[PDB]
């Protein structure tokens, strides 16, 4: 016909031209891969980034983030999981005042930084409720040593910033739940990929300045990466 | 209470499965040979297709 | 920049000595 | 309580008759059978189109009747329809969830059908008088992602969820006819007899199961593999089917004998199976891989015949042409590659 | 078929000790890491102890350190968990769980309500 | 009988730049055709690569036509100047692009959150139409306050400042930038100790060739050093192009792998 072709490449130019435009939106906003547990709070996290699978979109200096709390599937994860090999960053919400639950949570970290297709993915650690672990702490009903043996020979670290007006027992407490995680992520993170720990409670308002403060950090790595400087 | 149901129904659709009407695993694969065989001619991956009719090329 | 200098030193160099040349030649 | 300890000798019991059964059928092996054939020698496909202009990876990919026009699904937003004669966009469809994990074209292609992990089948209606391709349909009712959508006509379609569950639809009034319950694990393909009158799948429990559509019953099911079944895949004549999976190994099944009929892996691959498909004749088994590329094999004697390898990253899907002349290969790297 | 059948457990007094054996059946056993987890009645599924493929890397839970000892035995196919100083927190059902994938580190879903490549589990109840 | 000291010197030194610049222009070449026959490495990073080796290949074919236009055995006088207006422009060209790839690479790690597709536009005109702007000007000053013979002896310093303060603060705002990029990467290595001193230095060594780091030495020199001043430039930055070409095609781990898929599978 001869004539159907040439419709055929105007609709493709049309076509591309809108391909291209979308590149630049598609470009410019960060995905982050919300995850956690049924008490980890990350329905609290979401409700300070104000602005099957459930979305939320915030904005930090200009710059836009959709965070996906996928949420409504079954408790099997290893092949949806998959679908996250690309997020500029994993949020990982844990409930540090619950330590029965703990090595669970070590145990989903373990897998998500070991797990070849997200062997490169971030992880922003939140150790959500510190309020209710200090709490928990100077009661004194509820022993670190008792779910973990480790404790006992444990001291706060050096490069340790404790809060003011914090007991020191919190303080080792904390840190020890902190240094849980990063022995796994350190054990075989190798400059690829990274995890950031934030010690962050119910009633913190800056958690988005900190997801976008960890989020240049990861895009300044991969640049330098890039070229070969680190 | 829910087990019990479960291995009930795990048990009745195993069996509903064995009065199937099985044939030899000569048959199974003598069938998929002959139909290879038949429908070699017109497999254009077996056997190419040469540029003329190829629309890919 | 320096191929700019390098190009005026050269350059200024070999005008004089081809006037120094004349110079020879002609006196 | 004795009830659960005599349904368990009792499962045991019928499940090891079953196991002598299918023992007592194996007369030979595939291989012996097949030992005098001919050999297809070395299967040399180069990659004649090479289709760009999605975002991200591209998660799924079927293959139109026309034999000309794609559908991909990238997980960017976007379904792309594909003119792969001229590598031209018919269409481009933004969709409103962007991980989307299955892609169908109506064998009258008329409709895509796109869903992920928004639990959700779209159709989409690509032949509108307005002059738009707009949401035709939502069918919501999985209670998990949905991996697998098949078309069987204009107004049926049937659609595996993470939920273990399959479910036959009636599009033109979005209520789910029939449901399919047996498998214990996220169920990830499907695929059609030829008549559409059977189904296979295979789910994340090392198991596949054979569905009769109208009534909702599972007639077989096929264990063997080690791990979870990513791809399902029918043989052209629809008298047995092939399933790859994440133990590094593709097995054909056979429906009538009921047993593995045959086992294509090699010790230099320890890397799972993402997709596969048969070539036209059945003779050539497709299976793409995590190791980027995808691995032609001979599906008579199981020695691989060809190589795929120009992918930069996950192979995601494969496609084979209702005419058999081009296959079409998806990928993490965010192309599709037509081969010959 | 994928098979993990658990044998030993049952009745022991507070300081018992016990073997709990897991044979595996239908893959190659020397490919996957192996776990034991646990249910106590009332609650979830908790992972206990996790050995790696060889058998080199070995992990607990940390309220069974030095207590548990996880070992398996890949010319024969099977795991073991033998346990010296038995608490009454112990009691439970033990499933031997495998890895779902052949050649990785990460093991997903071992504690999941349904995992598919989990055994039945063997009732040890530790009582006086 | 002076100034033969000079004129020998000047000559060993065309003779080791031709030397240089052949030797850039060559791998040079070759590293533009690898960056462009392969689509894979079409980045925007490999972009203003292409861009930069393109100034440099410039920069040796201006000076090859200089050479044999001029120093090689009064008509011609406007296609000696166009010569000398065309060598001034690929100079100043291989300048802004050097001061391009480090604000690039400065504003890829102290901001990291732009389009860069749309800085793209902006980085190319500016690389390839300040040269010209200067140039321009200078040419325009030659041709009305200073027009003797060839525009090839700089004698009014003024109309030479025109072409030679651009460069000068293309080499100082590329070296502020190359030690604030270090800073940052200094930050990176510390914050999340002797193998930090040895990356350190390796991403030095390895940001020397591509920034033009090595023309802060000499900017800001008086006349007395002049002879090695230009030695080590003429001698050494000649060479500077081809090393930079290695590093940012040869010794590039992208670049290595893409090349050895089609060398080895073919």
């Amino acid at each position: 016909q001869r004539n159907e072709e040439k419709a055929q490449r105007e609709a493709n130019k049309k076509i591309e031209k809108q391909l291209q435009k979308d590149k630049q939106v598609y470009r410019a906003t960060h995905r982050l891969l919300l995850l956690g547990a049924d008490n980890s709070g990350k329905s609290t996290i979401v409700k300070q980034m104000r602005i099957g699978i459930f979305e939320t979109k915030f904005q930090v200096d200009k710059v836009n983030f959709h965070m996906f709390d996928v949420g409504g599937q079954r408790d099997e994860r290893r092949k949806w999981i998959q679908c996250f090999n690309d997020v500029t960053a994993i949020i990982f919400v844990v409930d540090s005042s619950d330590y029965n639950r703990l090595q669970e949570a070590l145990n989903l970290f373990k897998s998500i930084w070991n797990n070849r297709w997200l062997r490169t993915i971030s992880v922003i650690l939140f150790l959500n409720k510190q309020d209710l672990l200090a709490e928990k702490v100077l009661a004194g009903k509820s022993k670190i040593e008792d779910y973990f043996p480790e404790f006992a020979r444990y001291t706060t670290p050096e490069d340790a910033t404790p809060e003011p007006g914090e007991d020191p027992r919190v303080t080792r407490a904390k840190y020890f739940i902190r240094d849980e995680f990063l022995r796994i992520s350190t054990a075989s993170g190798d400059g690829r990929h990274y995890c950031y720990p934030h010690f962050t409670c119910a009633v913190d308002t800056e958690n988005a300045r900190r997801i976008f403060n960890d989020c240049r950090d990861i895009i300044q790595r991969m640049h330098l990466r890039q070229y070969e400087l680190l | 209470t829910a087990s019990i149901a479960q291995a009930r129904k795990l048990v009745e659709q195993l069996k509903m499965e064995a009065n199937i009407d099985r044939i030899k695993v000569s048959k199974a694969a003598a069938d998929l040979m002959a139909y290879c065989e038949a429908h070699a001619k017109e497999d254009p991956l077996l056997t190419p297709v040469p540029a003329s009719e190829n629309p890919f090329r | 920049h320096s191929d700019g200098t390098f190009t005026s030193e050269l350059s200024r160099l070999r005008e004089g000595a081809r006037l120094q040349r004349l110079l020879q030649g002609l006196v | 309580q004795s009830e659960l300890d005599q349904l368990r000798q009792e499962a045991e019991q019928l499940k090891n008759q079953i196991r002598d059964a299918r023992k007592a059928c194996a007369d030979a092996t595939l291989s012996q059978i097949t030992n005098n054939i001919d050999p297809v020698g070395r299967i040399q496909m180069r990659t004649r189109r090479t289709l760009r202009g999605h975002l991200a990876k591209i998660y799924a990919m079927h293959w139109g009747t026309d034999s000309r026009l794609l559908v991909s699904a990238s997980q960017d937003g976007k379904l792309i329809i594909w003119d792969s004669y001229t590598t031209n966009k018919v269409h481009a469809i933004p969709l409103r969830s962007s991980w989307v994990m299955t892609c169908a074209y109506a064998p009258s292609g008329n409709y895509v059908a796109c869903g992920g992990l928004d639990n959700i089948c779209s159709i989409y209606n690509l032949k509108t008088r307005e002059g738009n391709v707009r949401v035709s349909r939502e069918l919501a009712g999985h209670t998990g992602y949905l991996s697998c959508c098949r078309f069987l006509d204009d107004n049926q379609i049937v659609t595996s969820s993470g939920d273990t569950t399959c479910a036959l639809w009636d599009i033109e009034t979005g209520q789910q006819t029939t449901t399919f319950t047996g498998h214990t694990g996220d169920v990830m393909s499907l695929s059609l007899a030829p008549d559409t009158r059977l189904f296979v799948s295979g789910a994340c429990d090392a198991s596949a199961k054979l569905w009769d559509v109208r009534e909702g019953m599972c007639r077989q099911t096929f264990t063997g593999h080690e791990s979870d079944i990513n791809a399902i895949c029918f043989f052209p004549n629809g008298n047995a089917f092939a399933t790859g999976s994440d133990d590094a190994t593709c097995r054909l099944f056979d429906l009538r004998a009921d047993q593995e009929l045959m086992t294509y892996s090699h010790d230099n691959i320890i890397c799972g199976i993402t997709s596969v498909s048969f070539s036209k004749s059945g003779r050539l088994l497709l299976a793409g891989y995590d190791d980027f590329n995808c691995n032609v094999w001979d599906a008579l004697k199981a020695d691989r015949a060809g190589v795929l390898a120009g992918h930069d990253n996950r192979v995601s899907c494969l496609g084979v042409t209702d005419d058999g002349m081009a296959v079409a290969t998806g990928s993490w790297d965010s192309f599709l590659k037509i081969w010959n | 078929q994928v098979q993990l059948q658990e044998s030993g457990g049952g009745l022991v007094q507070p300081g018992g000790s016990l073997r709990l054996s897991c044979a595996a059946s239908g893959f190659t056993f020397s490919n996957y890491k192996m776990n034991w987890v646990r249910q106590a009645p009332g609650k979830g599924l908790e992972w206990v102890s996790d050995i790696s493929q060889s058998g080199a890397s070995i992990s607990y839970t940390g309220s069974v350190k030095g207590r548990f000892t996880i070992s398996r035995d890949n010319a024969k196919n099977t795991l073991y968990l033998q346990m010296n100083s038995l608490k009454p927190e112990d009691t439970a059902v033990y499933y031997c769980a495998r890895c779902p994938a052949p050649f990785t580190r990460d093991c997903f879903d071992v504690t999941s309500t349904t995992y598919a490549y989990r055994g039945q589990g063997t009732q040890v109840t530790v009582s006086s | 009988s002076s100034n033969e000291k000079r004129h020998s010197y000047l000559l060993k030194l065309k003779v080791m730049y031709t030397v240089g610049y052949s030797s850039s222009l060559v791998m040079l070449l070759v590293a533009l055709g690898i960056l462009c026959a392969f689509r894979r490495l079409h980045c925007t990073r490999n972009y203003i690569h292409m861009h930069l080796f393109v100034s440099f290949i410039l920069r040796a074919l201006s000076n090859f036509i200089k050479d044999a236009v001029l120093f090689s055995s009064d008509a011609h006088r406007a296609g000696c100047k166009l010569v000398m207006v065309l060598f001034q422009y690929c100079i100043m060209a291989n300048y802004s692009w050097l001061l391009v790839e480090g604000l690039y690479l400065h504003t890829l790690l102290a901001i990291s959150f732009f389009s860069e597709r749309k800085y793209l536009q902006g980085f190319v005109a500016f690389g390839w139409g300040s040269p010209a702007i200067f140039v321009a000007l200078w040419a325009i000053a030659r041709h009305f306050l200073e027009d003797v013979g060839c525009w090839d002896i700089n004698a009014n310093a003024s109309i030479w400042w025109i072409i030679r303060g651009p460069v000068i603060l293309s080499i100082l705002i590329n070296f502020i930038l190359f030690i604030n990029i270090l800073r940052i990467l200094m930050r990176k290595l510390r914050t999340q100790e002797v193998s930090h001193y040895k990356r350190l230095a390796r991403s030095t060594l390895l940001l020397i060739p591509l920034f033009g780091i090595h023309y802060i030495v000499f900017a800001f020199s008086p006349e007395d050093a002049m002879e090695i001043q230009l030695f080590f430039e003429l001698a050494l930055g000649s060479f500077q192009g081809l090393v930079v070409a290695v590093l940012y095609c040869f010794l590039n781990g992208e670049v290595q792998l893409e090349v050895q898929k089609k060398w080895q599978q073919w």
